[PDB]
């Protein structure tokens, strides 16, 4: 699986 | 970057999120049992997903309102916000592999992006 | 004996090749994003390959039809900026025509082909500084 | 995959 570490960001 | 993939069906939710792709797949799964073809467009600025022989966008999801994509097998877990108010799309694909990780490289150059922007040097 | 001097061959399949237009040094994840997406191209082309020999070395890259080895492709090392492995595809970008060529080949060896052409890649580069 | 370092100078 992979976390797209820009969605935290907004 | 476009791959082909049929949309099977979605969830939607309020280590753990690798959990919730799964719980999402069988959801899924079940529904299937009980009872379309797309292609999806990935790119540093979203992911589009569109209906096959109409060429209408489906879903259109700006990159940064997405977190995760698995590739469960041949199966394909899309998470995305609003729609916290997340929904998951689920996609059987030939590629599933290979899709989750042209996303994540997706992932990986718009947070380069994202960094630059914010007058950060990655 | 053949090393990697003289060159070393691998049975592949040609997929068909693509074009794109990149910054000139990239970073690796944007440069797999390009490998990628000649495979994406390659791909809808498939469902919208006769064999070869891939010839690798420190000096160039080459291939010949798997029967007659005729020489079908031949590129300088030169022209050559990245090569990778996509599962058992492998996706060579060279240069000229900024505009970038991207042939697609399958292979039970891609692993070992890309192995191969970033070592004739480091040979060439060190000859190149010294 | 690999970036071949040389590929710039040309």
């Amino acid at each position: 699986g992979y976390e797209n570490p820009t969605y935290k960001f907004f | 970057i476009i791959f082909a993939a049929n949309y099977l069906g979605s969830t939607q939710l309020l280590n753990v999120r690798m959990m919730q792709a799964q719980e999402a797949v069988s959801r899924i799964k079940m529904a299937q049992k009980l009872a379309t073809e797309v292609d999806l467009f990935i790119l540093t600025q979203r992911i589009k997903v569109l209906n096959a022989d109409t060429q209408e966008t489906m879903m259109d999801h700006p990159l940064r309102t997405i977190s995760y994509i698995a590739d469960i097998g041949n199966i394909v877990v899309l998470m995305a916000r609003r729609r916290y108010k997340m929904i998951c799309h689920v996609f059987e694909s030939e590629d599933a592999q290979l899709i989750a990780q042209s996303i994540g490289q997706a992932f990986s150059v718009a947070y380069q992006e994202f960094l630059r922007a914010n007058g950060i040097n990655p």
